[PDB]
């Protein structure tokens, strides 16, 4: 079960060094000892190693340059979990510290001087090219102008903002994901010997997707520090790079002054699930290294990524001892929706990018959606939409193009509560979507009523006092190999209730919290072409979304912000819970 | 400078 | 009239197969769902699945989706389990019973009548009848109104076992079965006035339906 | 899955005129709680449902009250027609889950056992067994100790006890004490004897058979 991982795209390939990663509960007493067990075995085989570096604090392992005909010995190792080959990344009121690991900086720069510390932490590759010289460049340009987006005097988003340059590219831009690796461990080891203020990290770079980096970046996340990421500048799915495709990271894509998707030569912007929203990134004036007083426009995601980091900064000077699902939360609440001309992106991949632009803000029930990634074509293949530690999975909904689906599932999984899509007999593959909220003093749960196929009973919902019913999941309860008769409708009584087939489960999120209120909105169209839609107020919060009738004319519903989209084919009902506090 | 009043930064 | 009807006991070999089946009487069989429910000797209830009989479809329980198979028959009016891949841990009381539906709600619902169980047991060891052994007390003095005497029905596997004086003629004590060197060992006890017997005759009748065995053993 | 949490016995109030159990689910059930009644050997009979309501015929001697994640069920002026299992159950989400089931346990008056010995039957000496059995018969307390001698000498292995449940008619146990031997070993003795020490006397009640005598 010791697996090896290397990057997908080959040229981005760096054989020779390798992160081997150990178990969990590892101290850097049997770190070391691995290290040395692997150089001694190494040399009985007759081969000369170097342990680079040794992981304590982000995660139990080393950093070895060895041939790779050593490998399948070193994954016979004790304690390995896996080992990750080294590959390339690129370049694309209260203080709150900002790191950012990237290139040099010109910390003189008047847009910047007196809010930048240049930690000295420093590791990057070597130039390509046996006769390569910077000469008069300081290898500053990229750098410097992020630190002037996120924090600049004229320029800067955040002009209150502490911020601390760590050198992960070099001149060409280009780092590996070992030494983002170990500035990402210099981070928390900065943090676990300083101080209680809020952090913010912005990786303004990216690589093929890589486990290792994804899981320093969780860990990270996990110990309180806000990491911002740039999506990437290959006009590619983001999930696909790292570390974008960290589910923890806030993922920022670039669009342009007309709210288009940046367009970078031939390429451009980044899409997909793993964005979690759009910023300012095209045409971006900020700090040149050409002289102290300069000013250039570049454009990227790193550039987007910049006015994220920049927003979180403020909003935590504002509230420090804010946590990471609330800023994410507040940062897709304050944003502009619907603006972004979602032509540009690949038809398949439009559903799954927000259309979500940045902005500042000018208690509360917050909710965002979380599409799975697609299923198998297998029968019994299955979607999983998981929602952040401290969020709540409200409503859970399922969409498939070719629109065969079982329907989907809130259920339990490691204590917490996930989104299960079921894909059909026939069916290409499905996705769940998931509803996920932070809700004040919430005690919610979800109760399973069965099938109703008799005259009574038929009716599902928050019988509890108190309790009140945020959404609903049907899965479809009849086997594969039975008889298959059309799909009835349970008879509907009373406005809030779950709307169903006769022959489904029904998965019902019961919510007790103290001023939450919630009602059901629908909206019918008798014969539609592509969707029917029904949208909350002004004050609500969309928390479910539901389809009527079932797969016979319906591919699937979804959450867009605060409106529930079901999608037809060629009598469609939108139904939509939508909530609020106090 | 669009940029700054996209984010609602800037009049 | 409302009755739930359910099959004798059952002994099986483990990794084999049993058909459990309840038998429904009184109502409109198709309108009503039943339910099943295992019940082993120191947990509660643990409920295995329902069936809706009208249309045949079934809802169960994801730990027993494996195990578990039910099935409807209109014509016999009846409901059946299929157990498959029987270990030790299935040996239990299996209870079918009927949802008793008030209202519109999925709450507005009862258990109203059950089956009385059957039980299942999964061993290698096979079906022994009993020996049913008198137990009458010889001589002495008489002291009071009542004799009491007695039946010892002893190594019969597996426990299904009822014993009856005369044919339902107090005051009678049957003691629950323990197992002795693999077979199951249990006695009943009656109290007659000594008026009656020895002059009249007392004879205990034992019924060990899993062997399909009868015995009236003659007090005398 | 929701977790049904019963309590292990009945715990009594006002001098035994109220007994009652309680009930406590993982998560909130609202009233979706019913209890059952259920005699060995015999299909469980639905008492309250809804927390609180008595099904048809059911006695107004039982009672359900609580919401939420508390549940009581409540037997006043409980009778030895009332000795059974009672078990609650949870139907607000699938898979229904059930409490583990309490016995009810009642006070009587004490009694002293009727005692009576049985030698071996002619027929299961023929079969190479020869069992002694012991019938200790209406009693109260349950507490009691049975002692068998052999020919005076007292006899510890080979000895299975079973008692009754709680009697349905009044209240008391009853108990078979019996000593299984092989033919052999039992020829080779001729008194066996059964002494049964209660707490309604300081002297146990003995009762023995002797081969030799008729
Ligand atoms: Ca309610």
């Amino acid at each position: 079960t010791a697996t090896f991982h290397r990057c997908a795209k080959d040229p981005w390939r760096l054989p020779g060094t390798y992160v081997v990663v150990l178990k969990e509960e590892t101290h850097l007493s049997q770190s070391e000892r691995t290290a040395r067990r692997l150089q001694a075995q190494a040399a009985r085989r007759g081969y000369l190693t170097k342990i680079l570096h040794v992981f304590h604090g982000l995660l139990p392992g080393f950093l070895v340059k060895m041939s790779g005909d050593l490998l399948e010995l070193a994954l016979k190792l004790p304690h390995v979990d896996y080992i990750e080959e080294d590959s390339s990344v690129f370049a694309q009121g209260s203080l709150v510290e900002v790191y950012l690991l990237d290139t040099s900086i010109q910390s003189d720069h008047r847009e910047i001087e007196g809010r930048v510390m240049v930690t000295d932490f420093e590791n990057v590759p070597e130039e390509d090219g046996t006769r390569f010289h910077r000469q008069a460049s300081k290898c500053d340009s990229h750098g410097t102008h992020l630190a002037g987006v996120v924090s600049g005097r004229d320029a800067g988003v955040a002009k209150g903002a502490s911020m601390r340059s760590l050198r992960v590219l070099n001149c060409q831009g280009k780092g590996t994901v070992s030494g983002t690796l170990i500035g990402l461990e210099f981070i928390r080891k900065s943090q676990l010997v300083q101080p209680v203020g809020p952090l913010v990290v912005l990786l303004p770079l990216a690589g093929g997707y890589s486990r290792v980096l994804n899981a320093a970046c969780q860990r990270l996340a996990r110990a309180g520090v806000v990491l911002v990421t740039a999506a990437g500048n290959f006009r590619d799915d983001a999930c696909l790079y790292s570390p974008a495709s960290a589910p923890e990271v806030i993922t920022v894509g670039a669009t342009n002054a007309q709210d288009q998707p940046v367009t970078l030569g031939t390429l451009g912007t980044n899409f997909g699930r793993c964005v979690d929203l759009f910023a300012p990134g095209e045409d971006i004036i900020g700090a040149s290294s050409d002289c102290s007083t300069c000013f250039v426009s570049q454009s990227g995601t790193s550039q987007a990524a910049a006015h994220v980091a920049g927003i979180a900064a403020m909003m935590l000077s504002a509230e420090p001892e804010l946590t990471l699902a609330e800023l994410r939360q507040r940062l897709i609440h304050f944003s502009a929706k619907d603006v972004i001309n979602e032509a540009w992106f690949p038809e398949d991949q439009r559903v799954l990018t927000p259309n979500l632009v940045a902005a500042l803000p000018p208690w509360q029930l917050f909710c965002r959606t979380v599409w799975s990634a697609h299923s198998g074509p297998t029968r019994m293949a299955t979607a999983i939409a998981r929602c952040a530690p401290d969020e709540e999975l409200l409503s859970c909904s399922s969409f498939s193009r070719s629109g065969k689906r079982r329907g989907e599932r809130m259920e339990a999984q490691g204590g917490k509560l996930v989104c299960r899509a079921h894909n059909a007999f026939g069916g290409e593959g499905v996705y769940a979507i998931a509803r996920c909220c932070l809700l004040p003093q919430a005690n919610c749960s979800v109760h399973t009523a069965p099938p109703a196929e008799a005259s009574m009973g038929t009716r599902v919902h928050c019988h509890q006092q108190g309790h009140v019913l945020t959404g609903c999941s049907s899965h479809w309860e009849v086997e594969d190999l039975g008889t298959h008769k059309p799909p009835v409708l349970r008879p509907r009584g009373q406005p809030n209730q779950c709307v169903g087939h006769r022959e489904a489960s029904i998965h019902a999120s019961c919510c007790h919290a103290p001023g939450l209120e919630c009602k059901v909105k629908e909206h019918g169209i008798p014969a539609p072409q592509e969707q029917v839609t029904v949208a909350c107020e002004e004050g609500w919060t969309l928390t479910g979304c539901s389809a009527l009738p079932g797969t016979s004319h319906v591919l699937g519903a979804y959450a867009v912000d605060n409106t529930c989209v079901v999608r037809s084919r060629e009598a469609v009902t939108a139904v939509a819970i939508c909530c609020r506090s106090r | 400078x669009w940029n700054l009043k996209r984010i609602g930064l800037l009049r | 009239q409302v009755q739930l009807k359910q099959s004798g006991a059952e002994l099986v070999r483990p990794g084999a197969s049993v058909k459990l089946s309840c038998k429904a009487s009184g109502y409109i069989f198709t309108d009503y769902y039943i339910n099943w429910l295992k019940k082993r000797p120191g947990q509660g209830l643990e409920w295995i699945a329902r069936i809706y009989p009208g249309s045949g479809h079934t809802y169960y329980n994801e730990n027993f989706k494996d195990k578990a198979t039910l099935t409807a028959e209109k014509s016999s009016s009846n409901v059946y389990m299929q157990l498959s891949s029987l270990t030790s841990e299935d040996s239990a009381v299996y209870f079918c019973a009927r949802e008793n539906f008030y209202g519109s709600s999925y709450v507005d619902w009862y258990f109203d009548v059950w089956g009385t169980g059957t039980t299942v047991t999964v061993s290698s060891a096979k079906t022994t009848p009993p020996s049913v052994y008198p137990l009458a007390p010889g001589c002495g003095d008489t002291t009071g109104s009542s004799v009491t005497l007695g039946c010892l029905v002893k190594g019969y596997f597996p426990e299904s076992v009822t014993v009856t004086w005369n044919s339902g003629s107090s005051s009678v004590h049957t003691f629950p079965a323990l197992l002795q060197s693999g077979l199951y060992t249990m006695s009943s006890s009656v109290t007659v006035p000594s008026s009656t017997w020895p002059s009249q005759t007392v004879t205990c009748s034992v019924a060990h339906p899993a062997s399909s065995t009868t015995v009236d053993k003659k007090l005398e | 899955d929701i977790v049904m949490t019963q309590s292990q016995k009945f715990m009594s109030t006002s001098g035994g005129d109220r007994v009652s159990i309680t009930c406590k689910t993982s998560q909130n059930v609202g009233t979706a709680v019913a209890w059952f009644q259920q005699k060995p050997g015999q299909s469980p009979k639905l008492l309250i449902y809804s927390a609180s309501n008595r099904y048809t015929g059911v006695s107004d001697r039982f009672t359900g009250s609580g919401s939420g994640t508390e549940f009581i069920f409540t037997i006043s002026y409980a009778q030895s027609e009332d000795l059974a299992d009672y078990f609650c159950h949870q139907y607000s989400s699938y898979p229904l889950t059930f409490g583990a089931g309490t016995k009810l346990e009642l006070k009587r008056a004490d009694a002293a056992p009727t005692v009576s010995i049985f030698p071996p039957s002619s027929e299961q000496l023929t079969s190479g067994g020869a069992s002694v059995v012991c019938f200790l018969n209406n009693f109260y307390p349950k507490d009691i100790n049975v002692k068998w001698k052999i020919d005076g000498s007292e006899r510890q292995n080979g000895v299975l006890n079973s008692w009754t449940d709680q009697d349905s008619k009044d209240s008391t146990y009853s108990m078979s004490s019996t000593l299984t031997l092989t033919k052999d070993e039992y020829e080779r003795h001729n008194s066996y004897t059964c002494e049964a020490t209660h707490k309604t006397s300081t002297s146990p009640i003995v009762k023995s058979f002797n081969r030799n005598e008729c």
